[PDB]
C-alpha cells in the first residue's frame, strides 16, 4: 500500500530563562527513525532506527545543519506570534509543525503536507493541491500573503513531490525488513464471570504493525456497541501496537458474539468466537 | 490558551506472569501544553531510570509520550503511574491492573 | 531527510 514520511516539530518558549525547547522527530509510517532535542547532549540529529544507521556522516551533518536551522526558525516564529497575538513576554507558548509526503503502491508521490499550529490551534496549512494556504484567522492571513508573495508553496511542493519522496523511497528500500513488513495482530479472546449470570468477553489484538486497526463486536451477525468497553490503540514499546475491546454478555450466550479484526497485515478480516 | 488533560493508560508490554521479566508502560496522550510529569511507581515509590519516547503529537495537535521501564511482576508488588500536568489539581495516580 | 527551506511566519 501507501507509505508516509512525516516530520513533527515542537518548539516551546521558556520565558523564565534561555531559549525555546525544540524537539523534532522523523517517522516513516509508525516507525521513528531520527530525533533532535535541544536539551540533549549531542546537538546532532540522532538515529532511532537501525536502518538509518547505514547513512554516513554527510547525511548526519546535513540533517543537523537543517534541523538546527528549523530550530532557529521556530524560535523566531514564537517571537513573531507573540507579537501578532499581543501576548506578554511572560507566558510560555507553543509552536507545532508537521510536514511530509506519502507514496502510493506504485511508489510514486501521492500526497504532501505542511501544517502549523500555535498554542495547540490551527494556524496555517498547505492545502491538498500544494499550491495554496488555509489560514485559520486574520493573523494567519499575514503569513498567507507573505508566503504567496514569496512563492513558498512552489518551493515546498518541489520538495514534497521531489526530494521528499526520493528519501522515502530510499528509506523503504534500506529498511525493507521492517518498514515494508506488516505484523498481523495476534488475537485471542478471554472470558471472565462478573456474576453468576453474566460474563465479560475481551478480544485482544497484540503486537501488530502498523497501528491502524478495527476491532468490533457482533451479536448474531450484527454490530453491537451497547455494553462494550475498549481502549485506544497503544504502543507496546517494541515498535508494535496493542488494542482490546470487551463486551458483557449473559452467561450461556457466548456463542452469539463474535469479535472482528481488520488490519492491513490480514488478507481477510478475522472472526473470533469464544 | 487551549488546555487539554492527558488520557492515561498503564499496562504491560507482554501478558503478565509472576516472576517473568516484562516492561511496564505508562502511555499519556491527548494533552496540551506538552510540559508534563510522569512517574512509574512500585508500591508507591518512584521507579528511577524510567525512560520515555520523544515528544510527538497527533493530527489534532495533542501530544503523546510513552514512559516505560523493565520490571518483574510479583503477586506482592503494586505498580501505578503518576501523571502531573497543569490541567490537574494534583498528581493523578492510575493503578496497574494486570491484563487490564 | 529534512526540507532545506523552512520559511518564517
Amino acid at each position: 500500500g501507501s507509505h508516509s514520511m512525516r516530520y513533527f516539530f515542537t518548539s516551546v518558549s521558556r520565558p523564565g530563562r534561555g531559549e525555546p525547547r525544540f524537539i523534532a522527530v522523523g517517522y516513516v509510517d509508525d516507525t521513528q527513525f531520527v530525533r533532535f532535542d535541544s536539551d540533549a547532549a549531542s546537538q546532532r540529529m540522532e538515529p532511532r532506527a537501525p536502518w538509518i544507521e547505514q547513512e554516513g556522516p554527510e547525511y548526519w551533518d546535513g540533517e543537523t545543519r537543517k534541523v538546527k536551522a528549523h530550530s532557529q526558525t521556530h524560535r523566531v516564529d514564537l517571537g513573531t506570534l507573540r507579537g501578532y497575538y499581543n501576548q506578554s513576554e511572560a507566558g510560555s507558548h507553543t509552536v507545532q509543525r508537521m510536514y511530509g509526503c506519502d507514496v502510493g503502491s506504485d511508489w510514486r508521490f501521492l500526497r504532501g503536507y505542511h501544517q502549523y499550529a500555535y498554542d495547540g490551534k490551527d494556524y496555517i496549512a498547505l492545502k491538498e493541491d500544494l499550491r495554496s494556504w488555509t489560514a485559520a484567522d486574520m493573523a494567519a492571513q499575514t503569513t498567507k500573503h507573505k508566503w504567496e508573495a514569496a512563492h513558498v508553496a512552489e518551493q515546498l511542493r518541489a520538495y514534497l513531490e521531489g526530494t521528499c519522496v526520493e528519501w522515502l523511497r530510499r528509506y523503504l528500500e534500506n529498511g525493507k525488513e521492517t518498514l515494508q513488513r506488516t505484523d498481523a495482530p495476534k488475537t485471542h479472546m478471554t472470558h471472565h464471570a462478573v456474576s453468576d449470570h453474566e460474563a465479560t468477553l475481551r478480544c485482544w489484538a497484540l503486537s501488530f504493525y502498523p497501528a491502524e486497526i478495527t476491532l468490533t463486536w457482533q451479536r448474531d451477525g450484527e454490530d453491537q456497541t451497547q455494553d462494550t468497553e475498549l481502549v485506544e490503540t497503544r504502543p507496546a514499546g517494541d515498535g508494535t501496537f496493542q488494542k482490546w475491546v470487551a463486551v458483557v454478555v449473559p452467561s450461556g450466550q457466548e456463542q452469539r458474539y463474535t469479535c472482528h479484526v481488520q488490519h492491513e497485515g490480514l488478507p481477510k478480516p478475522l472472526t473470533l468466537r469464544w | 490558551m487551549i488546555q487539554r488533560t492527558p488520557k492515561i493508560q498503564v499496562y504491560s508490554r507482554h501478558p503478565a506472569e509472576n516472576g517473568k521479566s516484562n516492561f511496564l508502560n505508562c502511555y499519556v496522550s491527548g494533552f496540551h501544553p506538552s510540559d508534563i510529569e510522569v512517574d512509574l511507581l512500585k508500591n508507591g515509590e518512584r521507579i528511577e531510570k524510567v525512560e520515555h519516547s520523544d515528544l510527538s503529537f497527533s493530527k489534532d495537535w495533542s501530544f503523546y509520550l510513552l514512559y516505560y521501564t523493565e520490571f518483574t511482576p510479583t503477586e506482592k508488588d503494586e505498580y501505578a503511574c503518576r501523571v502531573n500536568h497543569v490541567t490537574l489539581s494534583q498528581p493523578k495516580i492510575v493503578k496497574w491492573d494486570r491484563d487490564m | 531527510g529534512l526540507c532545506p527551506l523552512v520559511a518564517m511566519l
